[PDB]
């Protein structure tokens, strides 16, 4: 019944809409089997401390799927890696939606992690999609690595 | 120069809605499946 | 300085009872000899791992955390690599789950392994085929990470060589392979050799499913890299006797020898850095707190951990994190289901002990084999000519038979 | 003799002429690279 | 009769395993001996219900593609107008006339 689906998110305001969202989810596919619960804690400062919390709080409540977003204020220096690691053990799928640098793409260092935000590598697909119909084919490439 | 820009960007509410809808449908299918292992107490103790 | 070890309920249970490792004499000439700390934690709980590491760090400031495990969950190694980044304490896993190798890691970490990369394993695996001339095969790679590095490496090495292999259907089956997605797929395979590569559960399921129908016969040897059988002593019933699998050492190289190999380099690293510049500093003081500023003047002893030699064997690491010269050993089941040996593997030479293959019963209780004969021949000038082996592609030209 | 054919084709297709020779002198009989099994496209074809 | 005819004519016939599967085969009294067939033509011959069971089991894993024609005697499809949902298209089955005569 209590199919916990956690979502580690940004500050309380950005986490506010979840308790409203779950009620709509609990109502649409409603039955006496899918009475979900929501447990969430913001992106704590530092990394090891939050990695403790995700086991101290989230799976300590025996959760079933994890949702993760970007830290509100800082840059992509400390994107949440341990979520893909702490949940990496039990091979539970983890859903990201905004964090995006294309390192997470390959399912070799992060096992199973799907994103609703597409990494910048798709620009190459977009670049192809327009250079086809532009009357030019030969192209020079410059990029860091 | 050729600029570029995405549609949604910082619109996490719609992403949350779509994600929870997809997950709800998937778990509604999942509840009608084989044995579902009860998630453990957490990190402490069990490492199966 | 201070060095700590870490192990749990392995094949040897003395450990702390044993003790006295590196202590009494060992390499006594090292100035400022380091002590040892014995920890016998059993459960590999993640929070337990972090708590243990942080408790050790906040206590005596260690400069080495050699670790060995006894489970098979591969996911451990990534977290040791992760902890290395966030604690600046070098750490070298040896035996168990946290021993197998994975892809490139972040250069900021200071974690190293003891196994061997998939490339060297594949090279040795192909090297066996030369001494037995079964040069016809067909891979089966299921889903696992790296399932394309293996395929690309084998494809490149086959064509790059000049011996003249015949590489048949590749068959990159995937998914749940429950009922029908492979029965058609796993029916076109007729060559005498397989090169399966997957996880333990995947290997068990594949062997059980394709044991009956596809190819398990007298001339259907299976070979597979070390990933499937990496711990031994947990062999299930599905594995058929006669399977070959190159693997890192299990019988020799006792854990007592491994540990003496372990702390030795750390002491030599301390000597090297002291000669370069006597600093012997700490790494991150205390793990926990509000300290999030990455000062990190340098990786400390990281540049000194490469090309380190100690009492014979050269323990030289790679930038990715492999060695340069491993100690691979080719091993095989037998009648009583216990790996014994087939031969060693030196720097670039195997020199396997055995003669032509004994042709074990590739089955359990089964139907016997009779299609093997032992023809005897002589040499006459125009009918049967005997010639020596050739220095190039050293088996023989592609229009003759092994005339042992 | 080949020069006449080249002149005719170039005059038909009206482009430049940048002639050379081949340093080693060969028809690109490829061999492996030094000490490694990687194929080395030497000679004329490899240079092209 | 089929063995005699197939081995007495010139033609150039090439026969294979015969597989006399037995029992009611709830799930696995035929499966361990059905994986062997890999040829192009089958000549199933049994009662209608058993034929449906066998075809459903075989299509599920074995062989139903563009080059696996099945052929069956009239004892299976004899009454017509009773096609189950298991029969595959492309069957060939001799039968007595019902459209003419």
């Amino acid at each position: 019944k209590i199919v916990n689906i956690g979502a580690v998110l940004s500050t309380r305001k950005h986490e506010q809409m979840f308790r409203e969202a779950v009620n709509q989810a609990n109502k649409r596919h409603g039955s006496w089997k899918i009475q979900l619960n929501a447990t969430s804690v913001t992106h704590k400062p530092n990394a090891i401390q939050m990695a403790l919390s995700v086991c101290e709080d989230l799976i300590s409540s025996q959760v079933y799927a994890i949702l993760v977003s970007h830290p509100p204020t800082p840059n992509d220096h400390f994107t949440p890696t341990p979520v893909s690691y702490t949940a990496g053990f039990y091979r539970i799928p983890v859903l990201g939606l905004t964090t995006r640098m294309s390192i997470y793409s390959d399912k070799s260092i992060h096992l199973s992690f799907l994103r609703t935000v597409p990494p910048y590598s798709h620009q190459s697909s977009v670049w192809f999609e327009m250079m086809r119909v532009y009357s030019w084919n030969h192209i020079i490439l410059l990029v860091s690595d | 120069i050729l600029g570029l820009q995405l549609i949604n960007g910082k619109n996490e509410s719609a992403h949350i809605s779509d994600a929870v809808g997809v997950v709800a449908q998937a778990v509604h299918e999942l509840l009608e499946k084989e044995n579902i292992t009860d998630p453990p107490r957490g990190c402490v103790g069990n490492t199966n | 300085l201070n060095i700590a070890v870490m192990l749990g309920h392995s094949h040897d249970v003395t450990e702390r009872e044993l003790r006295t490792l590196w202590g009494p004499e060992q390499a006594a000439g090292l100035p400022l000899d380091v002590n040892v700390v014995a920890l016998l934690m059993n459960r590999t709980d993640p929070k337990s791992l972090i708590t243990h590491v942080c408790d050790l760090m906040s206590g005596a400031r260690i400069h080495g955390l050699v670790f060995g495990d006894d489970t098979d969950q591969e996911a451990v190694a990534q977290m040791l690599d992760f902890i290395s980044s966030h604690t600046f304490v070098p750490i070298l896993g040896i035996h168990g789950g946290a021993s197998m190798i994975m892809a490139d890691k972040d250069p900021t970490s200071t974690f190293f392994q003891f196994g061997a990369s998939i490339q060297q394993q594949a090279t040795v695996m192909l090297k066996i085929m030369q001494d037995y001339d079964w040069h016809v095969f067909s891979l089966v790679t299921t889903i696992f990470p790296g399932y394309r590095e293996f395929i690309s490496f084998v494809k490149t090495t086959v064509d790059n060589s000049f011996v003249g292999w015949d590489m048949q259907n590749v068959i990159t089956l995937d998914t749940s392979f429950e009922d029908a997605k492979t029965q058609v797929q796993l029916k076109k395979i007729h060559s005498s050799v397989i090169l399966l590569y997957c996880s333990k559960d995947e290997a068990v399921l594949i062997l059980s499913e394709a044991r009956s129908l596809g190819l398990t016969g007298y001339d259907f040897f299976w070979i597979v890299p070390s990933l499937v059988s990496g711990n031994t002593e947990l062999i299930p019933k599905e594995f058929p006797s006669g399977l070959i699998s190159v693997s890192y050492d299990d019988w020799d190289y006792s854990l007592e020898a491994r540990v003496r190999d372990g702390i030795g380099i750390l002491t030599t690293a301390a000597s090297s850095m002291l000669e370069k510049f006597s600093y012997i500093p700490e790494a991150k003081a205390s793990c926990y707190g509000q300290m999030e500023r990455p000062e990190v003047p340098m990786h400390t002893l990281h540049p000194f951990m490469v090309n380190v030699t100690w009492d014979g064997k050269d323990l030289s690491f790679t930038e990715e994190g492999y060695q340069v010269h491993p100690r691979l050993v080719v091993i095989v089941l037998n009648k009583d289901r216990e790996w014994e040996k087939v031969g060693k593997w030196e720097n670039h030479t195997l020199s396997l002990r055995h003669a032509v293959w004994p042709r074990y019963k590739s089955f359990s209780d089964c139907e016997p084999d009779d299609n093997h004969l032992s023809i005897v021949t002589l040499e006459e000038a125009p009918f049967v000519i005997v010639e020596d082996i050739d220095p190039l592609t050293e088996t023989c030209v592609r229009n003759t038979v092994p005339c042992r | 003799f080949c020069i006449d054919l080249l002149i005719k084709l170039a005059r038909t297709m009206n482009f430049t002429y940048e002639v050379h020779l081949v340093a080693d002198g060969k028809f690109g009989t490829q061999e492996r690279v030094n000490n490694s099994n990687k194929k080395e496209w030497n000679g004329m074809m490899g240079e092209l």
